This record gives C-alpha cells, structure tokens and sequence, in this order.
C-alpha cells in the first residue's frame, strides 16, 4: 500500500528482466495500472507470451513449469513486490475461483464487517472442514488516507461555503473537467490540474488558498484539520449489501460438499444478522458432476428401452445393460494405470474424472453395449431353432469373434493418436484418449469372453 | 468521478445505480466495484439463456432514469453501459520510433473507434491509455 | 401480440428524447417507465411493536429493492408509504422576523450540505522518485438533523449566527405522508408485488414468501410479515381439485366397466390407460 | 447453429470406427459368406443383406439410444455434453 | 497552448493583464496518465480487443488483423503494428 | 373541487413587485415542499 507508478515500473521492469531469462517465453507485455484484484498504482500484471508449441518440447517447458520457474524467481528476488505467475483455465472463464461474498445484513460499520470477515477468514482457516491453504481475502488493499476534518464553526465565522472547498479540493488534486476545445479535427477536453510541486506534499493540501466571500484567499491551515488514518481502496457491494470476497478450497483430496455446508453455520456463528453468498469461476462449474445419476438414469433407460423395442422381449437388455460396467472398469483402470505410470518417472499425474473422461466413457459405454447386442442378438436367433443356451451362445460367439475384433481394434488402434497426442490441448486430447482406449480394450476383452456367458445366465433364468 | 475515494465513489454514484438496477429482467445477481482510482462499476449478471440485447437495453432504461441525480462531473463524463465478456481476445501492440505513447494513443484512437469497433464479433475495444488533451497546470502559489 | 421487451425501451426512448423539457422539479424527481399489469398478486404486511410505521418503511425498502425485486416473475413492487427523508418544517412568521425567506433556506442546506471529493497525494502525473499515493478525504454531508439545525442562514456582523434551529423543526420524516395502511385496524405497512407479463402465480408468490422467510432472519427483532392476501392458494386449490376429481370420474370410469366387463382383468386395462393417454397431453402441454 | 466446438471432432475421431463398424459388420459377413455360401458378387450379398440387415439395425439404435441423453444437460458442461451428444447423433444417424 | 496561456484571468485598470501564462503550464498532454503498457520493456501502446456475446475467435481476429493492415497503409509511417497476443493461432491448430 | 385562484397582475410585479420565478418558490416551497439535495442517512443516500 502507498504505492506508486514509479516503484510499480520498478517492479514490472524486474518482472520483464526474470521473464526474459526464460528461452521459452518469446514476448512479454507488462500493464501498470490493472490487476485481476483492482486497480491503482500499486497495481500491475504482466502476460509472459511463449514461444511455439513445437520448440517448447521438454520436461520444464510446460506453461504450469515455467509459471512456476518465474514465481519462483520473483519470490526470490523481485523487491518491493508480491508477484506470481499463473496459468488461464481452458474455456469457462474464457487459477481456482472461489468467491464467498460476506455481506453484512445490517447496518453496522465497515470496520466491523471487515473484521467479521477476518473472523470468518481465520475460523475457516483453523477449522478443517475448510481445507487449509487457498485462503486470500479477495479484492483490493487497505491503505493510509488523509480526513480533512473542517468544522462549520469556522465556516460561519470567516469562512467560506463548502461548495468553494469543494472545488478547491478537487481542482487541484483530481483536475477539473472546463470545456472542449477543436484539436486537429476533433473536439477534445481540457483540463485544469494543480502542479505536481504542490498535490503531492501531504501538507501542501492546507496550503491551497480558498477563494473567501469577500475575495480573500484564505488557506485550509486555518479552518481544518488533516488526520493520518487508513481506509479501503475497494468497496465491494454484492446483491445490494456491502460484501467481502474470500478464499478456501476443498481440491483434488475432499469434496466440496462439506465445506459448502458449514460455512453457512460459520456465517451464523458471527453476528447472526450477517450473510454470504458465492460466486466463482470455472471451478464453480466444475460442480456439475453431481448430477451423473440422471445421466446414466435416462442412459440406461434409453437402452434397455431400444432393446426391448428390437428385440421384443425383456431378457435381452438385461443381457446387454450386464456388460456396461466391464468397459468402466477398463476406463478406470486405464486412468488409473496412467496415473501410476507419469507418477514414477518425471511428470506429475494429471488424469481425473473430467468431461473428457465422462464424454469419452459414454462412446465406451456404447461400443460395448453394441458388441454385446451383436452377439446376443445371434444367439437369440439360435435359441429359436431350439438349440441350448450353452450351444446357441458358444455359435454365436464364434460367429461373431472375427467382426467383434475387426470392428473394436480398428477403434481402440484408432484413438491412439490421440493416447499419444502432444502439444495444444494433449491434456485433453489425451484424457479422452486414455479412458477411451483402455476402456475399450479392457471393455472388449472382458465382454467377448462374459457375454455368450451372459446369454446363458440370463436365459436359463428367463 | 477524478477526485471520488473509494467511498464517495461508492455512494455518491455507484450506489445510485444499483438501487435502479434489479428491477431489469432476468436478474440473476449484482456486484459493485468502486475504487480509488475514481473509476467506478457495476457488474450485472443474467440468467444463463442469453438474450444481451433486451438486457443492456433495460440497464440502459434506468440508468437514463439515474443519470440526472449523478454529481454533474459524473454527469458531464457519462457513465457507460456495456454488455461485455471480461476475456481478452487479442492485443495489437502499436510501436514507433518518430511517434511517442501520447502521440501514438491519439492516432490509436484515429483507427480504433472507427475501423475497429465496426468489424464483426468484436463488442468493445479497450485502449491502453488515454487519448490527448489540452492539460493546464496551474501553480497555487502563484495562484496566491 | 406480446412483445413487451421492444415497446417499454421505445417508451423510454421517446421519453428520453424528452426528460429536458419537462420542469426541473419533475427531471430531478425523475420520471419512470414500467411494464405493469396493475392486478395486485400479493400483499406483504409487515407488522412491528418496537418499530413505527416510519420505521418499517425504511427498512422495508432495505428487503424489497435488493431481494423483492430479483425474484422472477415480479416486474415490480408496490411499498405503501415511502422511505424517510430529512424533513425540515420552517415557520414562515420566524422567516420574515429575521427578514429572511424560504430560498434562504433552500440555498443554505445546498451549500453547507455538498458532496465534495478532493483527490490524491502523489497522484500521477508525478515527481521523480515519488513514495506514497494516498487518497484524501473531506466530508461536507450532513447526516443527523442536528447538523442539519446548526447550518447558518445568515451570519451577522457581530459574530452572530441565524440558524436553521431557530427558524425550522428539523427532523428525520417521510418524503410523502398521503398513503395509509391498516391491517385489522392497527397501523401496519404492507408491499404489494405485482406480476410482470411473464409471471406467474404459484411459482412466483411461493418464491417471495420463501425469500422473505430468510430474509426475517436479518431483521430487526419484533418484525414480523403476514401474507393474507394470496392468489397462489387458490391455484394449489386447483390442484387439489384435478387431482379429486380425476381420482373420483377414473374410480367411477373403472365401477361401469367392472360392472359390465364382469372381471378384474377385463376391467383392469382401461383404467391404466387413461393415465398414460393423459400424460401424452402433458407432454403435449409442455411443449406447446 | 452451432460453432464447431474441439469435442464435436473428438466424436467424429472417435465415431469415425463405428461408422466403419456398420460397413465392416456388412462387408465381412459377406467376405464370410462369399467363402461359406461363396457364391457371385451379387447372389452372396443377398444371402447377406437376409442375415445380416436387422443384426445392422442393432448396432445403430442402441448407439443412438446411449448417446441421446448427453445433451438434455444445461450450463456450461451442459453446452459442452450437448454439443458432443448432437454431432455424434447426427453422424450415427447418417453412417445408419 | 499558446492562445490557451494568453486568457484573461483577470485584467487591471491599468491595462494590464493577468495571463494563463503567467499562473499556468500549457500545453498538450493526455487525459489520465494511469495505465503504462510495455512490450519487452520497450514503450508501446497496445489495443485490447474483446469479444461481444456473439463473438468468433478465428473469423473475428481474422478480420481485425487484415482491417489493421489495410490501416497501416494510412498510418504516419514509422508506425508499425505487432499481435503477439493472439488466440486464433490456437484454434487455427486446432483445425490442423 | 374548490380550489383557490391566485390572481397576480404583472403591474404589481412591475411597481414594487419581484420577479414570477420568486413567487414560484415562495408558493412551491410554502405549500408542496421542495426537494433541496441528498444527506448520507445510515449508510444509503436519502432525500432531504
């Protein structure tokens, strides 16, 4: 706080300096003035551009690498500065959004609803319900302000009205807006502003002359007073109440769902006449994966459905939705098994249960369940001639063997280059890649040696 | 507002609009962001089926209903209503050795504003900087 | 042919177009546009024992603007009274004793009562070398109405002061005092939320007696809010209704073919048919 | 309406098998039966075509069955899954 | 600025004048002086442009790089144009 | 209803009279109140 573009340019030129220690980053363009968190002097980002894709190739070359090589190095050596480099989420914003909004829902001081939401910042942090680290409170900086107190006393007794003081004030520390002026061709504006020499000493602000009612120049020294205090350099006003924005996460290791739920209580154990709220980023609709059950709801109910549409009966797709969890298990594994394998050498393991997974795992999800309605449907026809279950089933699947492999192999082969896909958007490129193809391997594998056994088992009991 | 702190700004204009601004359709939430740089804003978000034009228009509709109870610096800037995604497409960066940032940010308002805000998909550009004027700076004790 | 979305904003176009030429008193009060249906969905009358009628209604509009207005459905919300102001009462016998007036007065409160903002130290542009930026800060605003008693309408020559203690009852008011509400007979104030041309009634009145459910949590204690007057429990009497009736002419519709098919099984196809047959309209419903 | 969003080419990449799967379910019954019946061009494609039409009409359906309910999701992930679930229903409904 | 520096702030009897010159420093200057853009250190100054709702990313940066080339042509020379900042080169590899 | 009619003759404005502006106020801020500016009451900015 009390910064200024001076020792920001300072900052940013040290920033500019350590980016360009760094092969990969071909441009940088350093902005003074604006942050994600406010703007002012103090505040600056700067966006570290890289190189192309295809020289970028080595273990440290990563944006998530160099960001963290350059925080790094500011936090090391950048002075007179908290600098930290981070990378741009994929699509949604287009770091890790959590915005509680504390408002207060009555009228109380600012003070005091800025210490409750350190109160709410600091049980947060103590409780473990809110998973420690990831706690920041969100938007600007507090900061020494001058309060020129002016008494009416002196007003009424030789003083001036408040709407000369005013324009003192303003006219010579934020200028004053007079008129338009014709400038090669446009109309521009004017602007009349004090000289730095004078509205930039704390004290030269008594030393501006008024204009009194009787054309004197009488100076603030005599008719106010300055005092050295702190205030806010933000006001934040959420859903029509004055809020704070905050920062906990509960990430990759516990769910949200707790942590969601006793902050409200937390909330309550102060005041109780103060309330939050959220907002967000990406992360927020990172949420949608709790409404899965009704995907696969309406997923196995379309299938079942279509089956006994086809095959007119009921047995049938009870012998098919059988097979959907042996692809699961194979995209799981496949996932899972990945994030063995980058664990070991020299990549951190970055596979989850993202869309890619999912959208990926409803193709799997399909594949398999036509396999099994292939041979299934075959044996329903070899059943008829009144050949056994065991017969009908062992028939058909050696009937349908050869198309089986020849179909699934040419797909499972098919998405190998995206299992071994690099460069931009490879992290989903091969999310989908992973889940797709172990998925359908291991699916495949496992459905055509159970499903001739899932004819037998279904029909001998239907 | 030049001269407004983070809360005179927050009161005395910012806090005006907003009490105008959830009697506009499909309000799904509001935010006020004022700080001492005075600049002042107010972020309204809408319900997610996307209907911008009947939306920026209604904010439009009370602020012309506000404008007036705004304090006359305030109201001799205008305040400006903007439906825009905070995502930043692209940046053109403008270098010249004959030409200075001042001068290069008048001629950048010359080919911005008519060329490129006209193009298709772009809603808004955003100049870094500001264009020329005529700067006046008088000293106070000469004033005295 | 319903299109309220393009004709409120042309209103407001040509109104817009004309705001300037409407007196100063009415462009500094401000003239609104609104799509109302002027039917009256639901009152909310809040009833308090510490609180005033005064009281409440500013409070009231502390619940109604950021939270009755959000509420889909809800175009607009009607308060009955208004918010308080700074009220002054000056005598006009003391205003010409002391040869004074009432644009004495006015031009009074508009200079020892301004918004002023001064600026920055160390702002840009700036020295060389420059440390500390720091905003400053000067209140000229008036805010009890002591202060508001205390400003000079006059300041004579001997160091003697005209206040406007002295010629004016200062005080905290309403800015009207026409409307008058009543629920039984005792002095309560009602809001009224009407429908936008898009609203509902069920949906929306469940949604503002269920917001303002929560919203009594961060109330001033002693406030409470009763809703007499509601549409929405005549539709859940529809409800009530269809789902009776349908059960009586389908119990019915089930005893005639039971009595003439003369079996269960017979019987028992039809009446599982009308459920599926009437759900197909639903969707059709739904659709349209 | 829809841009070309990256997920609708990962189907097409990933679907691009199945529409084969079809092609190769008719193609390879009849390779069996123009070695088993193995009779001309044309005579084994009509034993083909009697054995093997329905068991085609199987695989379709059930895809387009699992695949439709992706997209009845709103939001952001629900613009995404029905963008994805659209492109695939298309191209399953023209490779059947 | 010069005719700016010669008003009259106040005029004496005498025929004096009290002159803009005299109390003031005139000239041209911008209207805030906040906001410092800097490529590789060097003083440029950029323009950011952002998508409306109905925005491209590809056709639309398209467009404004071969607007602001045709531009150029128009510019006073020694003044050049550079898009470091640019997402449309991902997309284009996207279609690759 | 009845309602009271202010006749002013221009040759009294004239004599020793004031401007018609001066009546407005007088009777306008006399009668109906008039609306002055805004005070900061708890934190919302009010009428005053």
């Amino acid at each position: 706080a009390g910064a200024t573009k001076e020792r920001t340019d300072a900052t940013l030129a040290q920033v500019t300096q350590l980016a360009k220690s760094i092969p990969e980053i071909e441009n940088i363009i350093t902005v003074s003035g604006f942050s994600f968190s406010g703007s002012g002097q103090n505040m600056a980002m700067g966006f570290a551009i890289f190189k192309d894709w295809n020289e970028r190739t080595a273990s440290g070359s990563d944006a998530v690498a160099v960001a963290g090589k350059l925080t790094g190095m500011m936090m090391g050596t950048l002075k007179d500065g908290f600098g930290i480099a981070v990378v741009p989420p994929p699509i949604l914003e287009l770091g890790s959004g959590l915005s509680i909004n504390l408002q207060d829902r009555n009228n109380t001081g600012h003070t005091a609803l800025l210490a409750k939401r350190n109160e709410l910042i600091q049980k947060m942090r103590a409780s473990g319900l809110f998973d420690p680290s990831t706690v920041r409170a969100g938007g600007l900086e507090d900061s020494p302000q001058l309060k020129i107190d002016i008494n009416r006393a002196a007003a009424a007794a030789q003083g001036i009205s408040f709407a000369d003081i005013r324009t003192a004030l303003a006219s010579a520390l934020s200028s004053s807006y007079v008129s338009d002026f014709p400038n090669q061709g446009r109309l521009q504006r004017v602007m009349v502003q004090a000289d730095e020499d004078a509205r930039m000493q704390p004290a030269d602000i008594l030393n501006l002359t008024v204009p009194n009612k009787s054309g004197v120049a009488v100076p603030l020294s005599t008719i106010a007073t300055v005092s050295w205090e702190n205030g806010t350099e933000q006001s934040v006003r959420f859903n029509g109440y004055p809020s704070m924005k905050l920062s906990a996460s509960p990430a990759t290791g516990v769910s949200t769902g707790q942590a969601m739920e006793a902050v409200q209580k937390m909330v309550d154990e102060l005041g109780g006449g103060y309330s939050f709220e959220w907002g967000g980023q990406s992360s927020e609709e990172a949420k949608g994966g709790s409404q899965t059950l009704i995907l696969y709801g309406l997923a196995v109910a379309a299938v079942f459905l279509v089956l006994a549409a086809l095959y007119e009966s009921w047995s049938i797709p009870l012998a098919v939705i059988l097979v959907i969890p042996l692809g699961l298990i194979g995209a799981a594994a496949g996932v899972t098994g990945r994030n063995l394998f980058e664990g070991l050498l020299g990549s951190v393991p970055s596979f989850a249960n993202d869309i890619y997974f999912q959208v990926g795992f409803v193709t799997v999800m399909g594949l398999s369940a036509k396999n099994a309605i292939l041979i299934i449907e075959f044996a329903k026809d070899l059943q008829a001639q009144g050949k056994s279950a065991v017969e009908a089933a062992l028939e058909a699947a050696r009937l349908r063997f050869r198309p089986i492999i020849m179909t699934s192999f040419a797909f499972i082969l098919g998405v190998v280059p995206l299992y071994i896909a690099a460069g931009a958007s490879s992290a989903s490129q091969r999310a989908i890649g992973t889940t797709v193809f172990w998925g359908m391997l291991v699916g495949t594998l496992l459905s055509v040696f159970l499903v001739p056994l899932f004819y037998v088992v279904v029909r001998k009991f239907f | 507002y030049p001269g407004a702190s983070a809360q005179v700004m927050e009161g005395s204009v910012l806090s005006v609009i907003e009490r105008n601004m959830n009697g506009v359709e499909g309000l799904d939430y509001m935010s006020t962001s004022a700080d001492s740089s005075g600049s002042g804003s107010v972020s309204l978000t809408f319900t997610p089926d996307t209907d911008e034009n009947l939306a920026q228009v209604e904010v439009q509709n009370k602020l012309s209903e506000v404008l007036s109870t705004l304090p006359a610096t305030v109201q001799q800037y205008g305040v400006t209503v903007s439906k825009a995604r905070s995502n930043f497409l692209m940046i053109v960066m403008l270098s010249s050795d004959v030409q200075s940032t001042e001068e290069m940010n008048d001629y950048a308002q010359r080919n911005v504003v008519p060329e490129l805000q006209r193009i298709e998909g772009v809603g808004q550009v955003r100049l870094f900087g500001a264009q020329r004027a005529m700067r006046i700076w008088v000293d106070p004790k000469k004033l005295q | 042919d319903t299109d309220e979305n393009l004709a409120q904003v042309e209103v407001q176009n040509k109104l817009s177009e004309v705001l300037s030429t409407l007196p100063a008193t009415v462009q500094q009060y401000g003239v609104t546009v609104s799509k109302a249906r002027s039917n009256f969905l639901m009152i909310v009358m809040l009833s308090s024992d510490v609180q005033s009628t005064e009281e409440m209604n500013d409070y009231a509009q502390r619940n109604v603007v950021p939270e009755l207005q959000r509420i889909e459905g809800v175009g607009q919300v009607r308060l009955f009274g208004a918010q308080r102001a700074m009220r002054i009462w000056v005598d006009p016998k003391k205003l010409q004793n002391y040869n004074l007036s009432f644009a004495d007065v006015g031009s009074a409160l508009s200079a020892q009562n301004i918004q002023i903002s001064a600026g920055s130290i160390g702002s840009l542009p700036a020295v060389r070398g420059q440390t500390v930026t720091a905003t400053v800060t000067a209140q000229g605003q008036l805010g009890t109405a002591e202060e508001f008693g205390n400003v000079i309408l006059r300041a004579n020559t001997d160091g003697s002061n005209i206040y406007l203690k002295d010629v004016a009852k200062v005080g905290l008011g309403m800015e009207d005092y026409s409307s008058s509400t009543r629920l039984n007979g005792v002095n309560t104030t009602g809001m009224a939320v009407m429908l936008s041309n898009s609203g509902n009634a069920m949906a929306t009145a469940k949604a503002v007696k269920e917001r303002l459910a929560v919203l009594e949590k961060y109330f001033p204690q002693g406030m409470s809010w009763k809703t007499p007057y509601d549409t929405s429990k005549f539709v859940e009497i529809s409800i009530e209704k269809v789902i009776h009736t349908l059960i009586e002419a389908m119990v019915l519709v089930f005893v005639v073919m039971y009595l003439f098919l003369q079996n269960i099984r017979y019987t028992l196809i039809p009446t599982i048919v009308v459920p599926i047959s009437l759900l197909g309209g639903f969707a059709f419903i739904s659709y349209m | 309406g829809m841009s070309i969003n990256v997920l609708t080419m990962f189907a097409m990449i990933l679907v691009i098998g199945i529409v084969v799967d079809d092609a190769i379910v008719v193609v390879e019954n009849v390779e069996r039966i123009m070695a088993g019946e193995g009779l001309p061009p044309k005579e084994a494609t009509k034993k083909a075509m009697g054995q093997i039409s329905g068991a085609v009409i199987g695989i379709t359906a059930v895809l387009i069955s699992v695949f439709v309910p992706l997209a009845m999701f709103s939001g952001a992930a629900g613009n995404i899954y029905k963008q994805f679930a659209l492109t695939m229903a298309s191209s399953i409904a023209f490779s059947a």
